[PDB]
Order: C-alpha cells, then structure tokens, then sequence
C-alpha cells in the first residue's frame, strides 16, 4: 500500500484490503459465509432426516470454512460426526458409507449417488454402471438366435404447449386510468 | 469409371455433450453479507425461486445429456485378454490397465488437449488470497460449480464396454443381448452393407487392417500435434467461465446509485435515505442475474441439441452400421468407436474410399438372340474387347452368364443395347 | 407471474390504489412509473422463458413427426431410433399435448454357440455364403441366415466361389453339394 492508499478493492468494487488505521498493517476481508452447502434428503412424508453435502471442503475444515461455532447446535450435528464421508465433489454428513453400490436414487455427485435404506437412514455409495458382463470372444466361435421375441416398447413426446396470451393493459394496470395513460409511452415494448 | 482399390478412412469428429453444471446464490451475490439488504431482499424472493429453478433445470439437464450419449447399454463388456482380431490392432483406443484409470492412450490425448482450468478447495482461497484468482472470487460471490454426476473414469468406463461389445459383438449387442463373431466375419457383415461383396475382404484382409491400422495412427499424431481440433469442447468450457466472470464484474455498477458498495452506502447514509439505493442496487444485480441465466439456458438448448445428435450418432453409428451419406464421416461408413473427452465425445469414424478409378465403356443390357439382358446387381464393362459383369463399389469383373443377369423382353426397346453372347451352363 | 404483483420495485407500495389514495398524481406518477417498468420486465421474463421452452417443444414436435414418418408410415433402418431391437411397425397413440409411440420390435432371445469359417474350400477353390454364415454342429456345415437359426446343406445356389482358397485366412475344407 502507497502511503496515500487505505483501502483495496477487487474487480467486483468490494473493498476488500484496508490498512488499519491504528496499528500500520494491511488486513484482508473475506465473507463470513460461503456457498456450496447442498442438502440431501428424501421426500417429506417419509422421513425428516437429511445430509449435508459441504462442496470443495475436507470435513476436518468444515467447523471453520461454516463458522460452527456461531451457528445453532441444530445445524453443529451436521457439522461433525461419526458420519463423515469424504467424496471428489467435497464431504458429506448424516450419511452412511456403503461400500455395495446399487442403481443412482438421489445424484450427489462426482460418481456418488444417495439413497434411504434400513432401522432407517440415508446412506451414499458409489452407483454402479450396471451388470457385469464379460463376452467370450474367439476367432472360429459365433452365436446365432435361435428363437425370437415381439416386444412392444412405449416413448412419449411432447407435441405442444399451452397457448397462452398476456394483456399487459390488466396486468400492469388492473383497473386505474392514470396506471394505463402511463403505460402508453411503453407500447413499443407490450406490442413486442 | 469403376473403381479398382480403396482406402479404410478414419475421420475424428468431436461433440459436446455437456456443459458444467452452475449454481448461484442470490443473497450473497446481491447482499453479499449485510441483513439489512438482504431483509429488502426478501419481497423479491420469487424472483429467486424463478432464477434457482432454472439453474437448477440446467444442472439435471446436463447429467441427462451425459446419460442417453454413453448409458445406451447396461451391460458393461470386458475385452478379451487375447487379441486376436484378424490382424487389426485396437491398443490405441482399447483401456490401458497401466493407469491409475481406464483412459486408452487417445482419450488421454483428448484429455491433454483441453485445459478445463476450474477444482479449487475452499480453504486455500482464504490463504493466498494476493494472487487474485477468479474461481475464489466467484465463490465468494455466491457462484459455485456443480461437478459433473458421472465421473470421468466412469464414462471412460462406459465408453469402454460400448468398444468391447461392438469389436466382440458387432452391432448384435445394440438389439439386445451381445453376440459373438470374429471380427473378419463382421467386417465382411460391414462391406456386404456398403455394396461390396465380402469376397473381397478376404482377399485384402492383411491389407486392409494395415490400413486400419495406419488410419489410427494418422489419428494419433494428428491429436499429439495441435489443439485446435478439440476447439468446440474448449470454447464451451471457456465461454461458460467467461460468463461468470461477467457476472462478477458485473457487480461492479451503480444502477443509479450512489456508489456499488453496499457498506458505503450504509456507512455514510443510514436507513432512512439507504433503503432506495439499496433497492436500486437489487433491482440491478437481479436483473443481471436474470441475463446471465437466460444465456445459459440458451447455452443449454444448444448443447442439448448437440448431446441429442452425439446419442443419435451413438446409436446409428456405434451401435450399427449408417447408410445414411455424410452422417458418420465422409465416405461409405463401416463402423465407429467412442472416445471420452471433457464435456463431449469422439467419433472416430471408419469408411470405405474408393481410390483408383478406371475409364470403362458399359452399355445398359446385353440382347442375346432377341432378349435383353440386365445385371442382377452390377454394370456391363468392357474392357475394349469383350464384356463382364461388375460390382459397383470395386473391379471384379466376371464373365456374362445367365446367373449374372436376368431377361426382360425383346432388345428393340432398350437404349443403348449393344451385341453379345452370354454364357449358359 | 401472478405471484411476482407483489413486489414494490423500489416503489412505497405494491398496490397502485395505495399509491393513488396516499398521493396525488403529483407524486404518484414516479411511483406509477417505477411499478410499471418492474411489471414489464416480469412480463419480459415470463415470455423469454416461453420462448425457450417452445424452442424445447419445437425440437421435440420436430422428433415426433420424424419419428411418425420414418416408423409409422414406414420401416426404420436406423439403430435404437424407434425402440430396442430391430423395427417392425409403429402405432401412434395422441396424449395430452403429446404422442405415444407403440414400437413393436424383434429382439433375438435364444443364441446358441456355433463354430464358424469365413469360407469353403471344396476342390480349391474358396465359396463364400450369399446370405447367411456357414455354422457347424460338430461334424457337417450348413448355410444360415444371421438372425435366426435355420440351417441348410452347403449348395453352389446358396454359395460363390472366388479364386482359389490359399489366400483367404481360416477356411475350412468341406464338399459342397452341387444339384
Ligand atoms: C421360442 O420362445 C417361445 C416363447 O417365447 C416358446 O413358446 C413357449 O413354449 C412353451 C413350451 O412349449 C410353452 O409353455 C409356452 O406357452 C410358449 N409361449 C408362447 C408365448 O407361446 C417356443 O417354444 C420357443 N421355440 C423354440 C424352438 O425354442
Ligand atoms: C491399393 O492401395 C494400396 C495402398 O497402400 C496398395 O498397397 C501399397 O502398394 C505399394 C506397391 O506395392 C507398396 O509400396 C505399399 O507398401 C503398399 N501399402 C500398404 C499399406 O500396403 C495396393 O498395392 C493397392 N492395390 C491395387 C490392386 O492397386
Ligand atoms: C498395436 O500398435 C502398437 C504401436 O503403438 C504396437 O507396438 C506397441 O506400441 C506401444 C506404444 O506404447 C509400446 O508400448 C509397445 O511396446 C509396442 N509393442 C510391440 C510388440 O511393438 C503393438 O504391438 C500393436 N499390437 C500388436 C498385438 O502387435
Ligand atoms: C445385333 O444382332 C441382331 C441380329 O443378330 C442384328 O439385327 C440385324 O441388324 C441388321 C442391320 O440393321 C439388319 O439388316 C438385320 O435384318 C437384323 N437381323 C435381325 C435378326 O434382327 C443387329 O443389327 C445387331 N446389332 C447391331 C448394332 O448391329
Ligand atoms: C483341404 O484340401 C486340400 C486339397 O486336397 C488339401 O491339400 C493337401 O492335403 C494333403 C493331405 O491331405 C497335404 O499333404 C498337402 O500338404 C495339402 N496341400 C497343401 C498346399 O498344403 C488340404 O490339406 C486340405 N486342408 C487341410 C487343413 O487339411
Ligand atoms: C495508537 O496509535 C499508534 C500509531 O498508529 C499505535 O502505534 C498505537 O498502538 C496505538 N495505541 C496506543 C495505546 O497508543
Ligand atoms: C484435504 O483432503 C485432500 C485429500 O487429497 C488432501 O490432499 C488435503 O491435504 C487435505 N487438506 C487439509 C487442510 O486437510
Ligand atoms: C469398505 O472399504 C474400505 C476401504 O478403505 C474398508 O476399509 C472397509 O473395511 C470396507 N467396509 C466393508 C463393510 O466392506
Ligand atoms: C477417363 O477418360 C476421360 C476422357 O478421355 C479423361 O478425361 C479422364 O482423365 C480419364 N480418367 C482415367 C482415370 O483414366
Ligand atoms: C480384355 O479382357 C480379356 C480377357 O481378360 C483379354 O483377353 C484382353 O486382352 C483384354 N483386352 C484389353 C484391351 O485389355
Ligand atoms: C451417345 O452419344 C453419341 C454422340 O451424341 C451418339 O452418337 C450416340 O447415338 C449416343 N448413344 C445412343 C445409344 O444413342
Ligand atoms: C458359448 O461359448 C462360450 C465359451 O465357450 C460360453 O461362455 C457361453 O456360455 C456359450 N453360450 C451359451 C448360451 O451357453
Ligand atoms: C449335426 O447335424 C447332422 C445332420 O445330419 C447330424 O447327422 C449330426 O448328428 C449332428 N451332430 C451333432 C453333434 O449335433
Ligand atoms: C484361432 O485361435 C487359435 C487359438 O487362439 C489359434 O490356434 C488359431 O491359429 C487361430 N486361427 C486363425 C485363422 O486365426
């Protein structure tokens, strides 16, 4: 800092560096608050518990990347526990790790799909891509059908939407004539 | 002109088929920390609603778009352990197991070629701060990047069943369950779909797989030597960041109020003349949220177009045989294989070429004693001297022969019959 | 769209009969005027967000009628473009804003190993199978056509000969029946 600057800003205008008047040192200011907390949970009318899925933070960090300590001790559960679970994605809480994998119920991410299993919870595991199927191979060997199926597949398409007409007369101005008188210069955009 | 030799043509195609997944959080991108901004935010929390629904449309979107171009089939084949294929040799595009991945050598040069310059652990954004990086400011105002659902390695998973089952199985395994067949036997299947008789192949097997072979290699160095080929995946990367940080530059606008700050203004006013430019100042932010994600619902029509014609090609291609001209690569197609590459895939597309033609006098029937004859399938050629009878596709004339052809009436009718003996057994 | 009236936009109040009751028109015009622009930009958003997803319908009505000639009116080559298997018919069904396609499709169900040679040498000279493979049981070879097993006696109709039968690698030696 020159000695004619105090305060620092960054692309978005934010101040961001301020010299402390007091004691001549540069602080840097950042949110106290982050995004990236997803919650995972299956449909109210089964079950209120959820998981907390913390992006881009081993759950070691998590109590100061969160500020847990300020928070209420509903939300310092999912804070730490017996049920961390790391994942490429970030880390997760109030789940179980599973090392079965089955089909993906509820998408975490990074390959990593959860689910309400039994004693009922939710646990997370790694989605599998389906059977294994390894396929003889040899130079001199084929397979030929001998018998056949008719199968009847169905497929949906959407054809159409509903048509649907806007008067921005009655909208904007639902029954008063200075509202509409005002809205004349603004034609151009209603007729658009 | 027929021709007389041909060429195994591999083209490389490249399709995006995703976009990274973007989520945005209204209260600390407009009010970034401050309650009383947010408290005025809250009447326009509709907009918001709106907003993160349909970020939020976008991001399942993508997972989708990934699902139906590489989840065509359930059954995740293994190649064999041997490799005997006739000749054609498939390391290139096959998995390596000496990788901590599956990725075959050409998906790990798709994968060198693209930068992707995005995951950053929150955490070492608070320590060097100084170095100004532009995913920590994103972050902090409330612009966070889903990962994609299916990992790399497991699309690479994906792309290496669907490899196993059509070199094991040809297209069988597309209806249904998997079938076995040496692999000359389905590329006589191939020519036999482009109009040339399977006889060939055998007697230019060698030949062609070293053709093939050489084609992939011709790949190789072609993706070892300059990036612009992956130029439509980069732009999509690059552009959707650009857009981000738009938006954070964005922030930096009055919208008619007296400065971009929040805190400035609640410093020097207070809460009796701050509530407008605060309301000013979210009337803006909200607006420019709204632009960002209408172009990225149009960023997402786009890709959703390409995804659907990335999973048509999967599906007409990979899985089968096209006789449809110019779809999967220029000339006739004989098959396609996958390759894996960030948001998006790669055809490597194989067609037959005819390479040496020949000039040919041909007439359109032959009138024996009275009756014309035509070719049950081919041309009449001449080589200056006599006749024969030729597939289209290649030179492999054979002598007329009432097998060869077929008669239809007398030959007063037919325009440019011309005089000769056929053989009859 | 309903839902987004009740947003001030910066103006005293969301209700225009507030502001015409509090103010005169002297000072209820700017009100009038910031509440007018905050309900434009809500109309413009909502018909963006209709063209986008018309856009949406449009590509997926343009799928329903390529899908209603190429299966409906005719037979599909095209892999996996009209159900799983290979194509027989298709029937529409009309559904609330959409079509239903009914998809009737082969499928293979029964495979059975066979051993098989790319070709024949009879008496030198190699024979490839017009339409079909030739598969063995174990001791005799037989024509069949490829999606369904059903074998016949090797015949100079059902095959071709081409050259003589050195060049091509991993034929077999049998006799062919000549009528
Ligand atoms: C081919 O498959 C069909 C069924 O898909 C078989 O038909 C069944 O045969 C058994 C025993 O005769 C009956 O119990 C079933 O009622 C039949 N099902 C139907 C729908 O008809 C048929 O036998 C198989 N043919 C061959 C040669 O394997
Ligand atoms: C068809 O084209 C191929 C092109 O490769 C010819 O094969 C080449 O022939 C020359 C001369 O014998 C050799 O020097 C090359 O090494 C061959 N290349 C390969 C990959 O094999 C082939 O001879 C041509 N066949 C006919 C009938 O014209
Ligand atoms: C298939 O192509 C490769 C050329 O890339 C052949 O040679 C191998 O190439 C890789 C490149 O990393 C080397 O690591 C191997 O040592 C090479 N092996 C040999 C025997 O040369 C490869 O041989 C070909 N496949 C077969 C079965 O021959
Ligand atoms: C092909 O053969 C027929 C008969 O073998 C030829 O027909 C003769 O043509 C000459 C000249 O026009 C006539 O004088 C004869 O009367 C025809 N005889 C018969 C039986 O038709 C015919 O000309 C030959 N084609 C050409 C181009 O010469
Ligand atoms: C297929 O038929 C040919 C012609 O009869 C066989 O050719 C010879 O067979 C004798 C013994 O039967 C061998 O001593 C010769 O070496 C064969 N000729 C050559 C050039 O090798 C041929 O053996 C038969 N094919 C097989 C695999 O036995
Ligand atoms: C007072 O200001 C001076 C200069 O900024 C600083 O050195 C000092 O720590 C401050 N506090 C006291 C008690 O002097
Ligand atoms: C967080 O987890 C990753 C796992 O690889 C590790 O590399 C990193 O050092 C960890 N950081 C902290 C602060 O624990
Ligand atoms: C699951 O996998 C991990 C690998 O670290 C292993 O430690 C653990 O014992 C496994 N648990 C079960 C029930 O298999
Ligand atoms: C075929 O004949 C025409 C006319 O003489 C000539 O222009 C052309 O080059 C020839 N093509 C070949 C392959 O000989
Ligand atoms: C045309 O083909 C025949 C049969 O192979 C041959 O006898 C004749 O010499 C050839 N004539 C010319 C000009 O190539
Ligand atoms: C082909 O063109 C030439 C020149 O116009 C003509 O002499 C000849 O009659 C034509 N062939 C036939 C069957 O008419
Ligand atoms: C065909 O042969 C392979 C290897 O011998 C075997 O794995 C496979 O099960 C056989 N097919 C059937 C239907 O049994
Ligand atoms: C193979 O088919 C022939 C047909 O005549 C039959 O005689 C023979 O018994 C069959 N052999 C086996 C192993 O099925
Ligand atoms: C086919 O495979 C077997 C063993 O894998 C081998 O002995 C034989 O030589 C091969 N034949 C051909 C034509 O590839």
């Amino acid at each position: 800092f020159l000695p004619f600057q105090q305060f620092g800003r960054d692309i978005a205008d934010t101040t961001d560096a301020v010299r402390d008047p007091q004691t001549l040192e540069i602080l840097d200011i950042t949110p106290c608050s982050f995004g990236g907390v997803s919650v995972i949970t299956p449909g109210t009318n089964t079950s209120n518990q959820v998981a907390v899925l913390y992006q881009d933070v081993n759950c070691t960090e998590v109590p100061v990347a969160i500020h847990a300590d300020q928070l209420t001790p509903t939300w310092r559960v999912y804070s730490t526990g017996s049920n961390v679970f790391q994942t490429r994605a970030g880390c997760l809480i109030g789940a179980e790790h599973v090392n079965n994998s089955y089909e993906c119920d509820i998408p975490i991410g990074a390959g990593i799909c959860a689910s309400y299993q039994t004693s009922q919870s939710i646990i997370a595991y790694t989605m599998s891509l389906g059977a294994e199927n390894s396929v003889a191979y040899s130079n001199n060997s084929i397979a030929i059908p001998t018998n056949f199926t008719i199968s009847v597949t169905t497929e949906i398409l959407p054809v159409s939407m509903t048509k649907t007409s806007v008067d921005c007369t009655m909208y904007i101005c639902g029954d008063s004539t200075e509202c509409s008188n005002l809205l004349l210069q603004y034609g151009s955009f209603c007729t658009q | 002109a027929i021709p007389t030799n041909f060429t195994i043509s591999v083209t490389t195609e490249i399709l995006p088929v995703s976009m990274t997944k973007t989520s945005v959080d209204c209260t600390m991108y407009i009010c970034g920390d401050s309650t009383e901004c947010s408290n005025l935010l809250l009447q326009y929390g509709s907009f918001c609603t709106q907003l993160n629904r349909a970020l939020t449309g976008i991001a399942v979107e993508q997972d989708k778009n990934t699902q139906e171009v590489f989840a065509q089939v359930k059954q995740i084949y293994k190649t064999p352990p041997i490799k005997d294929f006739g000749g054609f040799n498939f390391s290139q595009i096959l998995p390596d197991p000496s990788k901590p991945s599956k990725r075959s050598f050409i998906e790990d040069l798709l994968f060198n070629k693209v930068t992707l310059a995005d995951i950053k652990q929150y955490g070492d954004c608070l320590g060097d701060i100084a170095a100004r990086d532009l995913i920590c400011a994103q972050k902090f105002n409330g612009l966070t990047v889903l990962p994609p659902l299916l990992t790399d390695e497991m699309i690479a998973q994906y792309t290496s069943a669907l490899l196993a089952g059509t070199i094991t199985s040809g297209w069988t395994f597309g209806a249904g369950a998997a079938l076995q067949i040496p692999f000359a036997m389905q590329m006589a299947y191939r020519f036999n779909g482009i109009g040339v008789t399977q006889n060939v192949l055998y007697e230019n097997q060698k030949l062609i797989a070293n053709q093939f072979n050489s084609a992939i290699g011709k790949i190789q160095d072609s993706l070892s030597s300059t990036a612009s080929a992956l130029g439509k995946l980069q732009d999509v990367v690059n552009q959707n960041a650009q857009a981000l940080n738009t938006l954070v530059k964005q922030l930096s606008s009055n919208f008619g109020a007296i400065s971009s700050v929040l805190n400035d203004i609640l410093s020097r006013l207070d809460k009796c003349e701050a509530e407008v430019q605060i309301d000013r100042l979210i009337t803006g932010r909200l607006q420019s949220l709204q632009t960002y994600v209408t172009q990225q619902l149009i960023r997402a029509a786009e890709i959703r177009a390409s995804a659907n014609l990335a999973a048509t090609k999967m599906s007409e291609c990979v899985l089968g045989q096209s006789k449809r001209v110019d779809f999967c690569g220029k000339g006739y197609h004989l098959m396609s294989f996958p390759q894996s590459a960030p948001h998006g895939v790669v055809f490597l597309h194989v067609t037959y070429v005819p390479a040496q033609e020949k000039n040919f006098t041909t007439a359109p029937a032959i009138c024996h004693d009275g009756k014309a004859h035509f070719p049950r399938e081919g041309v009449f050629v001449s080589n200056g001297t006599h006749w024969f009878v030729t597939q289209r596709n290649f030179y492999e004339p054979q002598i007329i022969t009432t097998d060869n052809t077929f008669v239809s009436g007398n030959c007063d009718v037919v325009i440019g019959i011309v005089n000769n003996t056929v053989y009859d057994p």
